[PDB]
């Protein structure tokens, strides 16, 4: 939903600010390489006649194969007021947005571009020893830091300010701490440039002026960048949140020039195996996948023995699982960190009689789980056993007249979230104590 | 005429026997009971029981392996 | 450490473990060895090469910790270092073929601790001239720093033929370690008995190694061999027997299976039973020829404060005649109190102690480092499984929920009683009725085991099925088990205590337990040893099963899983049953009334 949040902040940003994204051809061109195929096919074919088209023809043009996933790349087009659908002359007139249209054009014939690739200095220097390894190392930093493990070099004072604020990475004072939330453990669980936009989105998220178009015109052609080269020190705001990222460790700057490093390009895209952990009923570890980092995220929830060079080994026990539970990890994140790290032999093995189980039958008269259950059920049974109880605190009535206090203040309740506990023949009910806004009015009338 | 404030836990017979043990061994703290998974418990020892369930579990599996 | 090494960030958990700091060679491709400095616990790799060559060595120098499908766990121990010693393996080749198979650099503390496993081998001999232990060394070197040592009391000497058995351990921890190799042919006094066996007999290639790890040297190398059970264990000691041709007995406390031994002897073996002789509770006659045998049982030892003066002349007889080898079976009960003086009692100038599990409740199975010496050799369950020489087992665990009305009357029992009062559940009535429908419907021949004979007895009753338990008229036990295994029509039994061990049954093939003691990991080896040995076992499509009806909320379930990890660490993982289907499918639940629940609650309340 990475995309689909970015767009959701995009629809949440107003109209006639989004026409100010929608100005310059590398905002368009991100915007471009966000919306689907059947969109960017769309405006690909409107951008060079200027014909405001009736939806009948694209209805037309439209086989109905795909017409699910054109409804979903013409109401994106439409929520992100980059379509104008007006049924001018009775027929819906299409049009897409001109700003956004011109400036695309632009970008395609190398016209007028205003440096919105880059303000450029253009005097480069090495970057696989000199921006890759300060990369490397500040984000090694920080990658220990969300770890746990004491490090000297900590993250900078806005990022610790966010790691305070928002619900991620909570560094609790009382215990003076930062300490891992089950969404900072969903933030780990993430892919790398995953996490990249959960940091942007909750700096956008807080920040404030710090112009908010600056922020979006200037992240975007940050993404629009490429590596190894010198550019000019742009915005007032952009420079000082440049700096900003420049303490992130993503820019290599020599307090104007300044040099991307390889992480633009992951910002811009993504990029028995690395990771590929041999399972075993004895709940010992064959990792193939060595790191300081992987020996960090794994000591959160495993005993471990010692580290090889590729195959750091240990011992699952019920106390690491336990105190994985109890770090407020989701046994679900821990078995998706499982399919994350599964093996080829096991996986061949279980696809074989996958195969062979489905030429009989898919019942089978067991639980269905796919992977070897010998270590996953094991501990799922063990997950299963986690949790297992459901508490109620606060109000609670009882022994109804009958079921009229069921159907509508409780059916509707279920639609605006302020019940906790739904039973209708016991003629209980229980709902949260904050949630008594509007349960007991209709109770009394 | 009864509408009381209490804390209402979906629960199990047996550890329904086993708030019942917290009764006996330190009496009238849980207030009442409606079946196996619905019982009512003093509000200010929620937390309190819910440590000694903790400690509940500990002595029933208590799982050493040292 | 040999190496710099600053320290991993998250290394401190690493405490003494970080064994990144000894280099890797380029050689680790093809070599699977990695070391442990301080615990020694070594890694073999399964998908390397010369691995299945270097095991052997794993085995006869390291104990195995485990063997799992993808890396294997080894771990070098003293015990091992002095077998591997004992058969003669020098250090120098030894660190040599380990360095040139291991990925790394060894550890000198190991090498070191291979260095101090260098013993005085070959240098202290007891020697039994007609049941008198000479204790004779090679050399007169020997005796200057024996006399350092003053417990005791080329060169021998009094000693008290009982303290034997301590100041071997005395000179365990001297180091100084005494080894026996029978010089059968050349022991002229002793007669030979010269017996063989038919061509028809095949010896599997496990067997055969067994066979050469006592005879490295020809001499009759005494120690330890604990195989799985169904593996011609019998067999085995037969073709031991065969090949050392002197007088010889064979022990067991039991009388049912020192019988069937007996048949089983005279069946394969060209001994006749003129040479044989049996002695027990029941009869007490012997064979009077030069060499032959006297199969027999520790109940004829084990007691002697109250004997007829006809186990008095044969204890006495069987005294006086001196043996040449001696066979301990099911040895995992001889060292306790009345039980090890079989030991004492008995000289043979060889020793070999045999049992199907080599576990007990505590650890004097260590005593056999000063009783019957070393381990020779061993077999691998999954080995064995996997090529069809014992069964491919599927292992089931059945969690019963325990109710709501003997869960209070549990928390209000005592603590020895709380064991029957959660075994009393009426929902493992129901389970195991729809289990044994659902079975007798797959047509399987299912076997209950119960610590508590009345309640075996009351759930044989309540599905109106024959009752096998410690105390019954024997008559009655074999009218029960002839229509069970002769008639097709009897198919279910309900077993014991006595029922576990002491017959030979591979006809079982579906088994369920309700009951045990609270570390009896050996006995409930002993009761899986029943299914361990069915022999439909090379076929696909077979996968025998076992089950275990266990109540919920219970210490019971720290009670089965510390049983149970014991045949986990065999290899047998216990597959998940505690939502199950057909549950409700059955039309009848035994006691699903709560009146009936309250009747059965009513009736082990009056018994409590
Ligand atoms: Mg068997």
């Amino acid at each position: 939903s990475l995309k689909h949040s970015v767009t959701q902040y995009l629809e949440e940003i107003p109209q006639q600010v989004q026409n100010r994204l929608y100005t310059s051809p590398a905002t368009c061109l991100a915007i471009y390489r966000i919306l689907p195929p059947l969109a960017k096919f769309f405006i690909m074919a409107m951008v060079f006649n200027e014909n405001e088209v009736p939806l009948l023809d694209l209805d037309k043009w439209v086989n109905s194969n795909g017409k699910l996933q054109f409804q979903n790349a013409i109401k994106s087009m439409k929520s992100l007021h980059l379509l104008i659908p007006n049924k001018s002359s009775g027929t819906l007139m299409i049009n897409l947005n001109p700003t956004f249209k011109i400036s695309l054009r632009n970008a395609l014939t190398g016209g007028e571009v205003q440096n919105s690739f880059g303000v450029v200095v253009e005097e480069n220097v090495v970057s696989l020893d000199l921006l890759d390894e300060y990369s490397a190392n500040k984000w090694e930093t920080i990658l220990h830091f969300m770890v746990g493990t004491p490090l000297a070099k900590i993250p900078s004072e806005k990022v610790l300010n966010l790691l305070k604020h928002s619900k991620l990475m909570e560094e609790v004072n009382s215990t003076g701490e930062f300490k891992i939330t089950n969404e900072g453990f969903q933030f780990l669980l993430q892919e790398i440039n995953s996490q990249l936009w959960t940091l942007l989105l909750q700096y956008l998220k807080m920040i404030e002026t710090m112009d908010l178009v600056d922020v979006l015109h200037f992240i975007f052609m940050l993404g629009a960048l490429e590596v190894g080269k010198a550019y000019k020190i742009l915005s007032e705001t952009q420079r000082i949140m440049l700096q900003d990222m420049r303490d992130y460790g993503l820019v290599f700057q020599k307090h104007s020039i300044f040099y991307p490093t390889k992480l633009a390009l992951m910002l811009t895209s993504d990029t028995i195996p690395d990771g590929s952990l041999i399972v075993e009923t004895n709940f010992k570890i064959y990792s193939y996948s060595n790191s300081p980092l992987q020996i960090a995220v794994l000591s959160l929830f495993v005993h471990l023995k010692a580290r090889f060079v590729n195959m750091v080994l240990g011992q699952i026990t019920r106390e690491s699982i336990r105190r994985a539970l109890t770090n407020g990890i989701t046994a679900d994140q821990i078995i998706a960190y499982l399919e994350t790290h599964a093996h080829p032999q096991m996986r061949r093995l279980a696809e074989e009689k996958l195969e062979k189980k489905l030429e009989l039958d898919p019942n089978c008269k067991e639980p269905l789980q796919v992977l070897p259950p010998t270590v996953v059920d094991q501990i799922r049974l063990w997950q299963l056993e986690l949790d297992r109880v459901i508490t109620y605190e606060g109000s609670l009535y009882s022994d109804f007249e009958t079921s009229q206090e069921y159907n509508l203040l409780s059916k509707y309740a279920q639609d605006i979230g302020v019940l906790l506990w739904k039973d209708d023949k016991k003629k209980k009910f229980f709902i949260s104590k904050e949630g008594n806004s509007q349960v007991l009015d209709f109770a009394k009338r | 005429a009864r509408a009381r404030k209490g804390a209402l836990v979906q629960c199990d017979p047996s550890i329904k026997a086993l708030i019942l043990q917290i009764d006996a061994k330190m009496s009238d703290i849980v207030l009442e009971e409606l079946d196996d998974t619905h019982l009512l418990v003093n509000p200010s020892k929620v937390e309190f029981v819910k440590h000694e369930l903790n400690r509940l579990l500990s002595k029933n599996i208590y799982n050493p392996m040292d | 450490i040999p190496a710099d090494f600053v320290p991993d960030s998250v290394s401190g958990m690493f405490r003494s473990h970080d064994f990144s700091y000894l280099r890797l060679r380029p050689d680790h491709a093809s070599r699977p060895l990695w070391i442990s400095p301080s615990d020694g616990r070594i890694i073999l790799e399964s998908f390397s090469p010369l691995a299945e060559q270097a095991q052997d060595f794993l085995v006869t120098i390291a104990e195995p910790i485990s063997r799992p499908s993808h890396i294997h766990e080894y771990k070098i121990t003293a015990y091992s270092l002095y077998a591997a010693v004992s058969v003669g393996l020098e250090t120098d080749d030894i660190i040599s073929v380990l360095d040139r198979l291991s990925k790394v650099p060894v550890a000198e503390s190991i090498i070191n601790f291979i260095k101090g496993a260098t013993i005085s081998y070959g240098k202290v001999k007891l020697v039994i001239k007609h049941n008198r232990y000479f204790v004779e060394t090679t050399q007169a070197d020997i005796l200057q720093m024996l006399l350092n040592d003053s417990v005791i009391g080329v060169h021998s000497f009094e000693i008290a033929n009982e303290s034997v058995e301590v100041v071997k351990k005395r000179c365990q921890e001297i180091d100084y370690p005494v080894l026996e190799e029978y010089d059968f042919r050349n022991d002229h006094r002793n007669p030979d008995l010269d017996i063989d066996l038919k061509p028809s007999t095949q010896i599997r290639p496990y067997q055969e190694k067994s066979l050469s790890k006592m005879f490295g040297n020809g001499r009759a190398r005494s120690g330890i061999i604990v195989l799985p059970c169904g593996a011609g264990k019998t067999l085995v000691g037969i073709t031991a027997a065969c090949t050392i041709k002197k007088s010889v007995i064979v022990l067991c406390t039991s009388s049912v299976s020192v019988m069937q031994w007996r048949q089983q002897f005279l069946q394969w073996c060209t001994l006749q039973p003129e040479n044989c002789a049996v002695f027990t509770s029941d009869n007490k006659e012997m064979f009077q020829t030069e060499s032959g045998l006297v199969v027999s049982t520790y109940s004829m030892v084990a007691n002697t404060r109250n004997r007829s003066h006809d186990s008095q002349k044969v204890m006495d007889f069987l005294t006086g005649r001196e043996w040449g080898f001696i066979i301990l079976d099911e040895v995992h009960v001889v060292p306790a109190a009345m039980f090890r003086r079989v030991v004492s009692t008995i000289a043979a100038h060889a020793k070999l102690g045999l049992t199907a599990t080599l576990v007990r409740e505590d650890d004097k199975i260590g005593d056999l480092n000063f009783l019957i010496g070393p381990k020779l050799y061993e077999a691998n369950w999954m080995e064995l499984s996997q090529k069809g020489h014992i069964a491919n087992v599927q292992c089931a665990e059945v969690w019963c929920p325990m109710t709501a009305e003997f869960y209070q009357e549990y928390l209000r029992e005592t603590a020895r009683k709380r064991m029957l009062l959660y075994i009393m559940n009426p929902t493992k009535f129901q389970a195991c009725q729809f289990l044994i429908q659902y079975h007798e419907r797959r047509g399987d021949k299912i076997i209950v085991f119960s610590d508590n004979v009345y309640a075996l007895q009351e759930y044989a009753l309540k599905m109106g099925k024959p009752f096998i338990y410690g105390s019954t008229p024997q008559q009655e036990r074999m009218n029960i088990l002839q229509n069970f295994q002769y008639n097709d029509q009897i198919n279910t039994i309900f077993l014991s205590k006595v029922g576990d061990t002491s017959i030979d049954l591979p006809e079982a093939t579906c088994l369920i337990q309700i009951s045990s003691h609270y570390g009896s990991r050996r006995q409930e080896a002993q009761r899986l040893g029943r299914i361990l040995r069915a022999k439909r076992r090379n076929d696909e499509g077979f996968n025998a099963f076992f089950y275990s009806l266990v109540s919920k909320d219970t210490q019971e379930m720290y009670y089965s899983t510390k049983r149970q990890a014991f045949l986990v660490d065999q290899g047998y993982a216990f597959k998940v049953i505690t939502h199950l289907h057909g549950m409700e499918n059955i039309p009848n639940l035994a006691y699903a009334s709560p009146r009936e629940r309250r009747e059965l609650l009513q009736e082990v309340l009056l018994k409590n």
